[PDB]
RNA sequence: GUCGCGGCGCGCCGAGGGCCCGACGCCUGGCGGAGAAUCAGGGUUCGACUCCGGAGAGCGGGCCUGCGAGACGGCCCGCACAUCCAAGGACGGCAGCAGGCGCGGAACUUGCCCAAUGCGCGGCGCGCGAGGCAGCGACGGGGAGCGCGCGAGCGAGGCGGGCCCACAGCCCCCGCCGCGCAGCCGAGGGCAAGGUCUGUGCCAGCAGCCGCGGUAAUUCCAGCUCGGCGAGCGUCGCGCGGCGCUGCUGCAGUUGAAACGCCCGUAGUUGGCCCCCCGCCGCCACGAGGAAACGGGAGCGCUCCAGGCAGGCCCGUUGGCCC
């Protein structure tokens, strides 16, 4: 490593420099993910589901995780949401405006959903969790 | 040999009433009473020496 | 029962009248409430008086 | 559109009725750019709002959103307003909703059809069979459900319907993504010690009867009325030959979706009532209509006389002007909605107003045209 | 508004680590033993015992008689001398290295009562104080864990208006 | 020319001036500081907003009045979008406080009032959407409840009175009756708590992660118990810690990722030993002098507390001192 009382500036310059070789720094402080993220930088958004669908789990699981395809109204950017717990794809109904949030691994897929980023929360404006649980 | 089947199992679950249960105490009276469930009284939690809350042994000497 | 409060006492009558505030003298009865106005009344009329006068 | 407020908390609602017919012209909306569909449901709500005499649905059975109106007029006078005024101008393109439609089996089949696998490891034989409407109205009912105990239903069938017991006993399923009309059969039993194999298979052939009751062999549309009887089967001895992807597919060739048809048939239906003075229009716009009036009661204490008439959904469209033109605007065509009807013409003859329906279907869907043989999914 | 210059501040802190067993079993015996509704009051009190003996830990580096030790360890031992944190005797910056979470609990007033027996159990304080029923100096408190101090230690006593000679008839008496 | 200084402007006369110690260009989801978050240490991240300094009033220009404004609750003009018309004209400027619309995951009442606190004008009081006061408010922070004990009682209420308040109300104090009430996530491992009983049979679903479910499921769906936190709990996004996975402290490069194929070489960085005495350095020590808030901290029982600088017959009673 340098080891001048007058190399400060290299110093700098190299951490400038290696630090964007990690990967998370690089998804953080870039900016790339910020214009590419379906939802830029908002905990959530609101969409309108066009189609149902279910993704097949990948291995070693075997199930028809169920999905819906949704425009995001903020960019109409279409995505992929799973619907959570069970049966509860019911409630969602195309052309029905939902909220989508992430899946907790910011921008990642969890477990065996094959490419899905995000998790429906709301759908016609009424929390998925309250409907399977029959509050509403 | 194994999408239309949206609640395959929770449609097709029996329904049993949740059994009448007397209101716990609340607030310090329920750390009063998890206090009394192993630190004090040692019986309930005891098979003659210290045991988890809910063994299956320790069930049958509350009841259930 | 234990009470703090503060007391004014004016050699003279005039005293409270003048050096006291004027809520604290309505507020022992020694004026009659007025009513003035709504304040919303009183800029509303000096909004139409600063058009004409 | 409308409500009740009262200060008072234990005060009850007020209701209104609006005589003016119902939302009886349809006109589905569509987008010209998909991402304007977002601004076109936000629009339909606040244009629901205006009016009660028109409303915005969405079809179930094809997701597609429908502006119902009370006139021609009146569609046209709300669609400008959804045109301009909500939605703040855009593209919307009216058009008739879609008249959806069922498939059933007429008869008994003429012979068991076989089914060999891609491994051509698996043979399944099926035969065909309509299901009386005595037990299709308990099925509806709930005396013979899927959910049931499987005996139960068994001694129901065979105690008032003349099944055979060992059948009723036997059904494996009801179709189709529900328990409506549709059911799954199993063997004579004898040979089921000898097919050694059906216990296992028996997913596949309930996941197989999952699809072809979703989509008929005519043209996609959903089965109705029919029982699949696995007469007989042959299996390889292994699982490695004998899976969801070798016998799901035969099952769907055997089954019926072009692969086993033997007598098809197409539905659809709907009831009309009009409080109207004059019959003569009623007449003759049924007749053109191909709806038939079964109804006709006068109010003993008015003029005006109730009729009830079936309306084909597909010649709805049109009906609402020509009845107020056959009459004079005296007659009002009130709710309409109903059940399914066999249509007359077979979708095996040529000339048929079935085959011409059918094929629309799967044009309309791009599925393919002109169903061409059983030969081309059945092996012999 | 002047309402933004008010400051506020958490007083706990949270464990590293949740579910750490022979701690959350050695809290529930705090809890059973000082009457404490939630974890939450034994957090506060491991927080004000932190603080305090962290201030403690720096006062000993500095030299001895270092203006600021002088100063600052007065302070400190002085006010917890006088809360009874800390027994009298000591009075040295070493020793408040060793206190408990149990000396703080131990002023609390929930436990002062017990202590001079006027009420005969934790629980049964905690109910008494939240009825207006315990006085210091004559104070109706309705607060459970006053933190009452050495010298207000003698006059803790039952209110003037509950028990002794008083009205004695709102509640179950005026039935 | 300006208030003055200055390429500030203009002639004239030179040819400079800046830069690998990164000039210039480009870009920003750039106001900066005091600070905020997290937190052994060294740091990392955020600097909308509370005070200070800057800038701006749809977007540009130009001015007038002024002691001061290139002022927009001044004017004029072009632009962009409006408004009323009797058709010729006129007239806008909520990045004031309310309120709507659009947008978004998201963010309050079209209240009441100058009584405080300051400011303007006035010496015997008016004005102020500065502010204050309520309303809304699980951003959050604080303090109490849902019993205790075998006998007593409460507070949540309810209703009058005080008190409070600009006016209410709120707290609090009274008499008078008196109505206690838990959620949200979990029980295979990490990670605390069922080898319970059903349903279901790689389906449905669960599961951050590892993994569960293909007929005796510690993981799903119920019931049953039980854990954890608790009037809050779970979820999603972000920052910090974790992380010595950014490494100045303090990483690694034979084979895990990584020594340039070699050699010369300028900037850059680094330089053996050597003079005791000072001159300039850097260096280090302590000075002055520098806003508070905040942070740390002295004293002080707001019932405790988050607080607040109070209070008590009092250092010149305080309100220190540190940054």
């Amino acid at each position: 490593k340098t080891s001048g009382l007058y190399t400060a500036r290299k110093l700098r310059t190299v951490r400038r420099v290696n630090r964007w070789a990690d990967k998370k720094y690089r998804k953080a402080h870039l900016g790339t993910w910020l214009k590419a993220n379906p939802l830029e930088g908002a905990c959530m958004a609101r969409g309108i589901v066009t189609q149902k669908i279910g993704i097949s789990a990948k291995q070693p699981n075997s199930a028809v995780r169920k999905a819906v395809r949704v425009q995001l109204t903020k960019n109409s950017k279409k995505i992929t949401a799973f619907v959570p717990r069970d049966g509860s794809i019911t409630y969602i109904d195309n052309n029905d405006e939902v909220l989508v949030a992430g899946f907790g691994r910011a921008g990642r897929a969890v477990g065996d959903i094959p490419g899905c980023r995000f998790k429906v929360i709301k759908v016609a404006g009424i929390g998925l969790l309250a409907l399977f649980l029959r509050k509403r | 040999r194994a999408l239309t089947s949206a609640g395959k199992v929770r449609k097709c679950t029996p329904k049993k009433e949740k059994k009448e249960k007397p209101r716990p105490p609340r607030g310090r009276a329920y750390k009063r009473l998890l206090y009394n469930k192993n630190f004090v009284d040692d019986t309930l939690i005891h098979n003659g020496r210290r045991l988890g809350p809910n063994n299956l042994l320790i069930r049958q000497k509350l009841g259930f | 029962g234990h009470t703090v409060g503060f007391c004014n006492a004016y050699q003279n009558m005039d005293a409270l009248m003048k050096y006291e505030p004027g809520f604290r003298k309505i507020r022992c009865g020694l004026i009659e409430a007025p009513k003035p106005v709504s304040r919303k009344q009183l800029k509303n009329l000096k909004n139409r008086r600063l058009k004409k006068r | 559109k409308s409500g009740t407020i009262s200060t008072y908390e234990q005060a009850h609602s007020i209701k209104p009725m609006k005589f003016s017919v119902s939302p009886v012209v349809r006109v589905a909306v569509e987008p010209a750019n998909p991402k304007d569909l977002p601004k076109l449901l936000e629009g339909m709500k606040r244009l629901d709002k205006s009016d009660p005499c028109v409303m915005c649905i969405c079809d179930k059975d094809e997701n597609q959103n429908i502006i119902a109106g009370a006139g021609e007029l009146h569609l046209e006078i709300c669609l400008k307003d959804l045109r301009e005024d909500f939605c703040g101008g855009m593209d919307i393109r009216v058009s008739d909703p879609v008249v959806s439609y069922r498939e059933t089996v007429t008869e008994k089949s003429t012979k068991v059809v076989m089914a060999k696998s891609a491994n051509k490891h698996n043979r399944l034989y099926f035969e065909a069979e309509p299901i009386s409407e005595e037990v299709i109205e308990a099925i509806k009912d709930g005396e013979i459900t899927s959910e049931q105990d499987s005996k139960v239903r068994a001694r129901i069938l065979t105690d008032k319907y003349g099944w055979d017991s060992d059948e009723a006993k036997q059904i494996w399923s009801f179709g189709p993504v529900g328990a409506s009309s549709g059911h799954m059969t199993n063997l004579i039993l004898e040979a089921t010690k000898g097919v050694q194999y059906v216990k296992e298979s028996k997913e596949h052939i309930v996941s197989g009867f999952q699809i072809v009751c979703r989509n008929g062999v005519l043209a996609g549309e959903e089965l109705v009325g029919t029982c699949f009887k696995l007469r007989d089967a042959t299996f390889h001895a292994d699982a490695i030959h004998r899976g969801a992807g070798q016998l799901t597919p035969a099952t769907r060739r055997g089954l019926y979706a072009y692969a086993s048809p033997m007598l098809m048939e197409p539905f659809y239906l709907v009831d009309i009532l009009a409080p109207e003075g004059c019959m003569g229009g009623i007449y003759s716009t049924m007749s053109k209509r191909r709806g038939v009036v079964i109804s006709e009661e006068p109010r003993e204490g008015q003029p005006l006389t109730e009729v009830k008439a079936h309306l084909p959904v597909a010649e709805s469209f049109g009906f609402d002007a020509d009845l107020r033109a056959a009459t004079s605007g005296q007659a009002f065509p009130q709710c309409v909605f109903s059940h399914y009807a066999l249509i007359p013409s077979s979708p095996l003859q040529t000339g048929s107003q079935a085959q011409g329906i059918m094929l629309s279907i799967r044009k309309r869907k791009g599925m393919k045209e002109v169903v061409p043989d059983v030969s081309e999914y059945e092996d012999k | 508004r002047i309402s933004r210059h008010r400051n506020s501040s958490k007083t706990y802190s949270t464990p590293k680590k949740p579910f750490t067993k022979p701690r959350l079993d050695a809290e529930l015996k705090l809890c059973g033993e000082y009457g404490l509704k939630c974890k939450r009051e034994i957090y506060r009190a491991r927080y004000m015992l932190a603080k305090i003996r962290r201030t403690a830990r720096n006062l000993l580096t500095l030299d001895e008689n270092d203006i600021k030790r002088r100063f600052e360890g007065a302070a400190l031992l002085r006010r917890l001398h006088m809360l009874g944190i800390l027994d009298e005797e000591k009075d040295q910056l070493d020793y408040v290295l060793g206190l408990r979470i149990e000396d703080i609990f131990k002023r609390r007033l929930q436990s002062v009562i017990v202590e001079s027996k006027l009420a005969k159990s934790v629980h049964h304080a905690r109910n008494m104080i939240k009825a207006r029923h315990i006085s210091v100096g004559g104070q109706i408190v309705n607060i459970p864990s006053y933190m009452v101090r050495i010298s207000n230690t003698s006059r803790v006593a039952i209110a003037d208006t509950s028990s002794l000679a008083p009205n004695g008839k709102p509640g179950r008496t005026k039935r």
